[PDB]
C-alpha cells in the first residue's frame, strides 16, 4: 500500500511520514523503487505522524518523499536446519550464493529475554586443551565466556583454535556471528570450514550456522546481525533441544555501531561519547545469552579493548555478564608467550573448591600466588637485577619465570605463523604439569626450554638436551 | 481454631470486597522512544505519579513541563505508540511490604518473579519517602555480626550504621554479602527475636543466571527462609534498575518501623547511576560531569542516609545498609565512590594484590575504618580487637624490612612472625560463616602468641580443629561467652592454659 | 667492591632515567586526554 | 469428622514421620566417638568399634 | 572411677536431650504437615471460586 | 490570597505563573495544598510573568496550577534566645518536636555584608587546648577558621573537641550549622551537648544554638540553610556585643548543592562541573561571616575536600577567605598520630614575630625547619637506612620523629576509640615543651613516650615508669 512516505535521509537515519496507521516499534519497513532492497526498524514515533528508523543498507540513493511500505512485524529471519552451513544477512538474506535457505518459520530478531523462572545453571567444566586457560580461568559449556584484548593481540587465533579443538567434536549445532570485522575472515573461514569437513553443501551434515556483519555493512547492521544469529541459536537451543556453540566475534562493534547511530537519534553523548542505552541495549543481547532448561548456549565473545582502556564503559560492563573471563594483554606478546593471555586478571566463576577438584584449586592458586608476589617487585627488578635480591624473593621470580615460559604452547591454527605443530594438553596433564613445575621439578633446567612446550615432560627432554649438548 | 471457623471467616472476607470506580483524566503521548513518553494534556497530574497505558504497563511522571509531561517507561516499549490512551491511577509509586515478603523473589516494581504464587499482602508503603529526623534516631550500640573474622574483629558493623563493600571486579563483593546472610541464618532457628535479623538483597544490572545461582545457594543452606531478593535485571528498564534499591528499601522500613532488625544489600551502585544517567539523558536534561545528572549526589545520600537506629519509642528497630561498589581499576578518586564513601560510615576496600596472594578474604585493613568503632564489639572483643589492630600496623611496617634481609633483630623475628600468623589467622573460605564467640577463641589465640610454635601452613586447619575441640569438651566455656557476651579471667585462665595444651597435643609441625 | 657498586648505580640510574621518561610521555598522554574528557563535558552542558 | 476432614495425615505421611524417628535413631546409636584417628589402632578398641551400633 | 561416673552422667543427660528434642520433632513436624493440609484444602475453595468465574 | 500558580516541576525546580506584581528575586513563596510547608526562593525571572525557583521540600505530591502565595519578603527565620539550644530547619521550623520557637522579630536570611570602613578586625590568641594547633597554627578570636579534610579524616570528630574545649565556657552564645552531613552525627551531637549540659530543656539555659542541613533535606535547602545559622549569629552579634562561636560543619556540600541545580537552572558547567557562580556564591557568604563594630564571630568552619585533592576550586577558592587554616593530612592518621594536622601546609594569619611573642615564632619554625629536613631524608633512609647517615642526620631524624610523635593528643572526643582520657594543654606549656625537645631535654629517652602525651613532663614522668617497671 506504501502508506509511508521518506521524510528526510541523514546518513542511516531514514525518517517516513505516514498518513495513519503507523508501525509498532522495531517494525520492519521496506523502501520501494530502490535495488538493494533496503529495511528499516522503527525506533522512535518523533510525533505527527513521523517515525525515525535505522538503515541497515547503504541509503545513497534515496529521494525525500519515495514511498515506503508497511510490513506491520519486525525483522523475521528465516530460522531451522536450512541455516546450517548457509551465511546468513543481518536481515536474513543469503549472501553465499548458494540459494534459497529452507527454513519452516521465520523468527522475529526482536524477543524478550528468557524470564528468571526458566534458568539452568549448568556447571560442567569445557575441556578446550590449553593449559593456561584450563588451570587458571576454566571454561564451563552453557556459560557465557569472554576474551578481552587490543588491536593486534591473539583474539581472532584464538578463536580459530577453539573451533577447531570444541566446534569440530561438538555434537550438537554451532552458530557462527561476525560483527565489524575483515571479510578476509569469513572467506578464510568459509573455505577452512569446508575443507576441514565441518560443513558440506550434502544436506543433513554441516552440524554448523554462519554468520557475518563485517565491516563492509553500514551502521545499524553491525548492530542487529548479532540478533540474527543469535535468533538462529535460540531456536536449535528451544526446538532442538541440544547443545549449541554461539561463536560470537568480536562484539565491541555492536556497542560503538549503537554509537554511531545514537548521536543521528537524538540521543545526549554518554560520558565518554557512547549512548546512555548503552547498559540498557546491551543487557537485553546479554540477557538472552543464557542457558536454560531448553537447551544450553557456550558462547564465546570476542571484546575489542578499545585504546587498551579497559577503564572503557563498553568492556566494563560486559564483565557483570560474563561467567568466565581471558584478557589478553599486549605486554605478553611482545615477550612472545603465545596465548597472551593474563592469568592475574582472567577471572572465572568456575575456580572454586567445590566446583572443581580441591587439588586443581590448589594448584591454581598456587600458580596466581607465584606469578602476583613476581608480579609485585617486577617494579625493582626493572630499577636494578636481581642479584641484590633476597634468597626467598629470587626464587620466586626465578620459578615465576620458569611458569611463565611455560604457559605459551604453539596453536594448530597457529602453526603458519610460529612454524612449529600445535600442542593440545590434556586437563590430567595439564594440572599434573604445573604441580610438579610448583614443587620444584624443572628448576635446574634453563627457562628457554618450557618456551612453547605442551607437558612439562616435553620440557624436560629439551631442557635435558640443552645440557647434554653443553 | 476449628476448620469450620476458620472457613466461616474465609468466606466472609470474600464477601466484603469493595471497588470504587472514579473519573481519571486520561492523555495522548505526543512522542515515543528510548523508554521515554511525552504526553499531551494529561493536566492536575502530580511528579511521580503512576500512570498506565494501553497494553497495561505502568509508568511514572517525572518532568511535568508547561507543553506536555515526560513519563517513563516502566516496562517494555514496543506495544506503545503514538497517540495512544495514557490514564492516571492518582497514588505515588509504592511496594507492597509485609512478613509474607520474606522467602520470595520480587523485581523493581514487587512483582514475584519466582512463579509459585501470587503475593498475599495487604500492605503497601510508598517507595520514596522522607527519612526519620534526628530525634528518631538514636545510638548504634548494638553489633551486626557478618560472620568474617576479619571484619567482625577490625571493622566492627553495628546495627544501624552503613557500611560500603568497595573493591574491583571479582574481588569478593558479593561473597561478603553471602556470608553475613548466612551467619544469621543460626540466630534465625534460635528463638532469639532481639538477634533476628532479616535480610534483603538487591539486585541491580546483574545476570538472571548469577541471581539464580544466588537463590539456589541461600536455598540449599536454607537461608532463603528469611531473604528478600529484589532483581532488577539489565534487561530490565533503567527506571526499574533506578526504583529497585528504594523499593527493596521500602521493604526495609516495614521491620524498622515495627521494631525488628532487617539488613538491606544494594547491589553495586555505579549500575543505579548508568540507568540514572541513562533516565536523565533521555529526558534531555543537561548533564553534568561525566555526563550524570547534577543531583546524582542526592541519589545516593537520600537513598542511604534513609537507614538508621530508631529509638525506643518507636519500638527500636533498625535499618543496616551495605552499599557495594564496583571500580574500573582500583581507583577510588572517581566522581561516584568519592561521593559514596562520604556519604557511608565505613567503607571495606578490597584490593586485587591480597586476593590472589592468598589473602581471601582480600581486606585491606590499611584503609578500612568504623565510625562505630569499638561501640558495637562486645566485651570479650574490644579487649582482643585493641591488640590484634595494633599488632597487625607494626607487622605492614617490617613487611619492607623481610625484603632488606641481611639480619634480623630477635624481637624483630617475633612481630615479623606473630603478624604472619594473624593473617593466615584472618583468612577464610567462602561459604562458610564463623559464630562470634569462636572467633574470639581463635583470635584470642593469634594476639596472644601461642600460633608463633605451629607452621604457618598449619595455622588454618589448626582453627578448624581447635573449634571442633572446643565444642566437644569445652563446651560450658563457650555458653558463658555467648550469654554474658564478656572473657571472664577464669575464662582467660582455662583458655590460656588449653591453647598452648592443645598445640602439644594435636600433630602438628611445631617447629616455627 | 667499589668498580662494581659504581657500575651497578650507573646501570641503575640509566635504567631509572629510561622508565622515568616512558611514563612522562604517558603523562603527557594522559594530559591530553584529561583536557579532552573536560572539555567536552563543558560542551555537552552548553550544547543544551 | 473435622478431625480427620481438617488434618487428613496420609498413610506416606506419617510414614515419613516415622522414618525421621527411626533415623534420628540409627543416627544416635551409630555415631561414634571421633578421638585421635592413627593413634586409636589397638585391637580391643577397633573391635568396640566395629560393633558399636 | 570419677572419669566414668562423671560420663555416664553427662551422657544420660545427653540421652535425656535426644529424646525430649526427637519428641518435640515429632510434634512440631507433624504440626507443620497438619498446617499444610488445611492450607491445601482452603486453597481448593479458592480454586473453586476461579473456576465458577471462568464458566 | 495566592496570586501565582504552579506551572512546571522538574526535580527539584519549581516554576510559578503569575498574573500581576511579580515577586523580588530571593522572595519567599508558600504553595497552599501541599501536605507539608514547601517554600520557594525566586532565583531568575525568565519573562511572560514566569519565574523560576528551587524547592525546600521534596517536591513530590506537585500539582501544575497548585496556587501559591507570595510573602513578599525572602525566607525569614526567627532570631533571638528562643533559637538556643533548639534544632531549627531551614525554613524556621523546629524539628526537635520541643514545641513552636518564641522569637522577638523575623529577620531575613539576605543581607549586605558590612561595609569595609566598620569592619574592625583584631588579632587574639584563642587557646583551644591543643598543642599541635597553638604552636604552629594559632585561631585568631574572631577570624575564620578552615579544616581542610578528606573523607573520614578526623575533622568531624575535631569539631567535637573544639565545641567540648571553647564552646563551654564561654560568656557569649554559640551556634552549630551543620549542612550536609549525614544524620547520626547530628542525632549524637545532640545527645552529646544535653549530656554534657551544653544544651537543656530549662529555658533561660543552653548558651548555643543547633542548625542541621543534614542529607536527608534535598537540594537547594542544603544551600540556603547554612545562611539560616548565619542569621543566628548575625542577630547575637548586633543586637549584642557578645562574642558568638559559630561552628560550621563542612562546607563543601554547600557549593555541592548549588552545583546540584545549577544545570538544570540553565548554567553551563565549569571546568569541573560547579556552577559560574561559585566565587561570587561563596564571596556573599564570607563576607558576611567577619566581626564588626557591634560583636565578633569566632566561625570554626570546615571544607571536605573530595578524594584528597585540594586544588579543586571550592576549596582552592575558600583559603583566600580563611584567617587560620588547618590543612588534614590522610598520612598522619595511617601512623596513627590524632589530630592528624598537616604541620607544612597548616598555616595561620596570625603566625608572625610581630603578633605573636618572638620565642612563640621561633620555636614554631623551629619545628618546621627540623620536620622539613627529615621528610628529604627518607629518599636516602628507603635505600641506605639511618644507619649511612651522618652524626648531624641521625640527630636531625631522631628529634624529628620524637616532635612528630609528641603532636599526637588524645581529646576527649577520641576517648571510646582510643580508651585514653582527653587532656587540655595550655600555651605557657605547650610552647616550653616543644622548646625544650628542640633544645635536647628529651633526646635521650626513648621515642615511645613522646607520643599521645599533653606536656613534655608525663612524657618523663612515663618514661621513668617504664624502667622501674622493668
Ligand atoms: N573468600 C573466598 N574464598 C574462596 N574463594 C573465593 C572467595 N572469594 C571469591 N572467591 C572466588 O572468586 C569468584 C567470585 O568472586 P566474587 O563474586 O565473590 O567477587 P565480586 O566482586 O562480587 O565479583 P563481581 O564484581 O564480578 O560480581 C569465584 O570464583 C570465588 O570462588
Ligand atoms: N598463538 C599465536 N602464536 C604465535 N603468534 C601468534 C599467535 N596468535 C597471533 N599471533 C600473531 O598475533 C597476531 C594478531 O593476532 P589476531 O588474532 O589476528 O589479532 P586481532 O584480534 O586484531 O584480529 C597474528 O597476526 C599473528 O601473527
Ligand atoms: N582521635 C582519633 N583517634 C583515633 N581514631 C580516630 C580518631 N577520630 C576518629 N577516628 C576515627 O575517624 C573516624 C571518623 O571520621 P570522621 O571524623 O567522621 O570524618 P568526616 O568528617 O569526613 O566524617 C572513626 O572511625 C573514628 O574511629
Ligand atoms: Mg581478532
Ligand atoms: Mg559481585
Ligand atoms: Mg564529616
Amino acid at each position: 500500500k506504501a502508506n509511508g512516505q521518506v521524510s528526510q535521509v541523514i546518513g542511516a537515519v531514514v525518517d517516513v511520514q505516514f498518513e495513519g496507521e503507523l508501525p509498532q516499534i522495531l517494525n520492519a519497513l521496506e523502501v520501494q523503487g530502490t535495488q538493494h532492497r533496503l529495511v528499516l526498524e522503527v525506533a522512535q514515533h518523533l510525533g505527527d505522524s513521523r517515525v525515525r528508523t535505522i538503515a541497515m543498507d547503504s541509503t545513497e540513493g534515496l529521494v525525500r518523499g519515495q514511498p515506503v511500505v508497511d510490513t506491520g512485524l519486525p525483522i523475521s529471519v528465516p530460522v531451522g536446519p536450512g541455516t546450517l552451513g548457509r551465511i546468513m544477512n543481518v536481515i536474513g538474506e543469503p549472501i553465499d550464493q548458494r540459494g534459497p535457505i529452507k527454513a519452516a518459520k521465520l523468527y522475529p530478531i526482536h524477543r524478550d529475554a528468557p524470564s528468571f523462572t526458566d534458568q539452568a545453571t549448568s556447571a560442567e567444566i569445557l575441556v578446550t586443551g590449553i593449559k593456561v586457560v584450563d588451570l587458571l580461568a576454566p571454561y564451563a559449556r552453557g556459560g557465557k565466556i569472554g576474551l578481552f584484548g587490543g588491536a593486534g593481540v591473539g583474539k581472532t587465533v584464538l578463536i580459530q583454535e577453539l573451533i577447531n579443538n570444541v566446534a569440530k567434536h561438538h555434537g550438537g549445532y554451532s552458530v557462527f556471528a561476525g560483527v565489524g570485522e575483515r571479510t578476509r575472515e569469513g572467506n578464510d573461514l568459509y573455505h577452512e570450514m569446508m575443507d576441514s569437513k565441518v560443513i558440506s553443501v550434502k544436506e543433513g551434515e554441516s552440524r554448523c550456522a554462519l554468520i557475518f556483519g563485517q565491516m563492509n555493512e553500514p551502521p545499524g547492521a553491525r548492530a542487529r546481525v548479532g540478533l540474527t544469529g543469535l535468533t538462529v541459536a535460540e531456536y536449535f537451543r528451544d526446538e532442538e533441544g541440544k547443545d549449541v556453540l554461539l561463536f560470537v566475534d568480536n562484539i565491541f562493534r555492536f556497542t560503538q555501531a549503537c554509537s554511531e547511530v545514537s548521536a543521528l537519534l537524538g540521543r545526549i553523548p554518554s560520558a565518554v561519547g557512547y549512548q546512555p542505552t548503552l547498559a540498557t541495549d546491551l543487557g537485553a543481547l546479554q540477557e538472552r545469552i543464557t542457558t536454560t532448561q531448553k537447551g544450553s548456549i557456550t558462547s564465546v565473545q570476542a571484546i575489542y579493548v578499545p585504546a587498551d582502556d579497559l577503564t572503557d564503559p563498553a568492556p566494563a560492563t560486559t564483565f557483570a555478564h560474563l561467567d568466565a573471563t581471558t584478557v589478553l594483554n599486549r605486554g605478553l606478546t611482545e615477550l612472545g608467550i603465545y596465548p597472551a593471555v593474563d592469568p592475574l586478571d582472567s577471572t572465572s566463576r568456575m575456580l572454586d573448591p567445590i566446583t572443581i577438584g580441591e587439588e586443581h584449586y590448589t594448584v591454581a592458586r598456587g600458580v596466581q600466588k607465584l606469578l602476583q608476589d613476581y608480579k609485585s617487585l617486577q617494579d625493582i627488578i626493572a630499577i636494578l637485577g636481581v642479584d641484590d635480591l633476597s634468597e626467598e624473593d629470587k626464587l620466586v621470580v626465578a620459578r615465576a619465570r620458569k611458569v611463565q615460559k611455560f604457559l605459551s604452547q604453539p596453536f594448530f591454527m597457529s602453526e603458519v605463523f610460529s612454524g612449529i605443530p600445535g600442542r593440545f594438553v590434556n586437563l590430567k596433564q595439564n594440572i599434573a604439569s604445573f604441580k610438579a613445575l610448583l614443587e620444584g621439578a624443572g628448576d635446574e633446567y634453563p627457562e628457554s626450554c618450557f618456551y612453547m612446550k605442551g607437558d612439562l615432560e616435553e620440557s624436560l627432554a629439551a631442557g635435558r638436551a640443552d645440557a647434554l649438548k653443553s | 481454631l476449628s476448620t469450620g471457623e476458620a472457613s466461616v471467616v474465609l468466606a466472609e472476607k470474600i464477601k466484603g470486597i469493595t471497588q470504587q470506580n472514579d473519573i481519571t483524566e486520561y492523555g495522548t503521548v505526543i512522542s515515543i522512544g528510548d523508554g521515554i513518553a511525552r504526553v499531551f494534556g494529561l493536566t492536575k497530574v502530580q511528579a511521580g505519579e503512576m500512570v498506565e497505558f494501553k497494553s497495561g504497563i505502568r509508568g511514572m511522571a517525572l518532568n511535568l513541563e508547561t507543553d506536555n509531561v515526560g513519563v517513563v517507561v516502566l516496562g517494555n516499549d514496543r506495544d506503545i505508540k503514538e497517540g495512544d490512551v495514557v490514564k492516571r491511577t492518582g497514588a505515588i509509586v509504592d511496594v507492597p511490604i509485609g512478613e509474607a515478603m520474606c522467602g520470595r523473589v520480587f523485581d523493581a516494581l514487587g512483582n514475584p518473579i519466582d512463579g509459585l504464587g501470587p503475593l498475599k499482602t495487604t500492605q503497601r508503603a510508598r517507595v520514596e519517602i522522607k527519612a526519620p529526623g534526628i530525634i528518631p534516631r538514636q545510638s548504634v550500640r548494638q553489633p551486626m555480626q557478618t560472620g568474617i573474622k576479619c571484619v567482625d574483629s577490625l571493622v566492627p558493623i553495628g546495627r544501624g550504621q552503613r557500611e560500603l563493600i568497595i573493591g574491583d571486579r571479582q574481588t569478593g563483593k558479593t561473597a561478603i554479602a553471602i556470608d553475613t546472610i548466612l551467619n544469621q541464618k543460626e540466630a534465625f532457628n534460635t528463638g532469639d527475636v532481639k538477634k533476628q535479623l532479616y535480610c534483603i538483597y538487591v539486585a541491580v544490572g546483574q545476570k538472571r543466571s548469577t541471581i539464580a545461582n544466588l537463590v539456589s545457594i541461600l536455598k540449599q543452606h536454607d537461608c532463603m527462609k528469611f531473604t528478600i531478593v529484589v532483581c532488577a535485571t539489565a534487561s530490565d528498564a533503567a527506571p526499574l534498575q533506578f526504583l529497585a534499591p528504594y523499593s527493596g528499601c521500602a521493604i526495609g522500613e516495614f521491620f524498622r518501623d515495627n521494631g525488628k532488625h532487617a539488613l538491606i544489600i544494594y547491589d553495586d551502585l555505579s549500575k543505579q547511576a548508568v540507568a540514572y544517567r541513562q533516565m536523565s539523558l533521555l529526558l534531555r536534561r543537561p548533564p553534568g560531569r561525566e555526563a550524570y545528572p547534577g543531583d546524582v549526589f542526592y541519589l545516593h545520600s537520600r537513598l542511604l542516609e534513609r537507614a538508621a537506629k530508631m529509638n525506643d519509642s518507636l519500638g527500636g528497630g533498625s535499618l543496616t545498609a551495605l552499599p557495594v561498589i564496583e571500580t574500573q581499576a582500583g581507583d577510588v578518586s572517581a566522581y561516584i565512590p568519592t561521593n559514596v564513601i562520604s556519604i557511608t560510615d565505613g567503607q571495606i576496600f578490597l584490593e586485587t594484590e591480597l586476593f590472589y596472594k592468598g589473602i581471601r578474604p582480600a581486606i585491606n585493613v590499611g584503609l578500612s575504618v568504623s565510625r562505630v568503632g569499638s561501640a558495637a564489639q562486645i566485651k570479650a572483643m574490644k579487649k582482643i580487637a585493641g591488640n590484634l589492630k595494633l599488632t597487625l600496623a607494626t607487622y605492614r611496617e617490617l613487611a619492607a624490612f623481610s625484603q632488606f634481609g641481611s639480619d634480623l633483630d630477635a624481637k624483630t623475628q617475633q612481630q615479623l612472625n606473630t603478624g604472619e600468623r594473624l593473617v593466615e589467622m584472618l583468612k577464610q573460605n567462602q561459604y562458610t560463616p564463623m559464630k562470634v564467640e569462636e572467633q574470639v577463641c581463635i583470635i584470642f589465640a593469634g594476639v596472644k602468641g601461642f600460633l608463633d610454635a605451629l607452621v604457618t601452613s598449619e595455622v588454618l586447619k589448626f582453627e578448624k580443629k581447635f573449634l571442633e575441640h572446643v565444642r566437644t569438651n569445652h563446651s560450658a566455656l563457650l555458653k558463658r561467652i555467648r550469654d554474658s557476651g564478656d572473657l571472664s579471667e577464669v575464662d582467660t585462665n582455662e583458655l590460656n592454659t588449653i591453647i598452648p595444651l592443645f598445640i602439644q597435643e594435636g600433630g602438628f609441625k611445631l617447629k616455627a | 667492591e667499589q668498580a662494581s657498586r659504581m657500575n651497578a648505580m650507573e646501570n641503575a640510574s640509566k635504567n631509572a632515567g629510561e622508565i622515568l621518561s616512558k611514563l612522562t610521555l604517558d603523562y603527557n598522554k594522559a594530559r591530553q586526554a584529561k583536557i579532552t574528557m573536560e572539555l567536552i563535558e563543558i560542551i555537552s552542558g552548553a550544547s543544551i | 469428622q473435622e478431625q480427620a476432614n481438617l488434618i487428613g495425615l496420609t498413610a506416606e505421611q506419617l510414614k515419613s514421620i516415622k522414618e525421621n524417628d527411626v533415623r534420628a535413631r540409627k543416627e544416635f546409636l551409630e555415631s561414634q566417638p571421633k578421638l585421635d584417628n592413627n593413634l586409636k589402632n589397638i585391637e580391643s578398641v577397633k573391635k568396640i568399634l566395629a560393633t558399636w551400633g | 572411677a570419677d572419669s566414668i561416673n562423671n560420663f555416664l552422667a553427662n551422657e544420660y543427660l545427653r540421652l535425656q536431650s535426644h529424646i525430649t528434642s526427637r519428641a518435640l520433632n515429632i510434634l512440631k513436624q507433624a504440626q507443620a504437615y497438619e498446617t499444610m493440609n488445611q492450607a491445601a484444602l482452603l486453597q481448593k475453595l479458592i480454586d473453586d471460586a476461579t473456576s465458577a468465574i471462568d464458566n
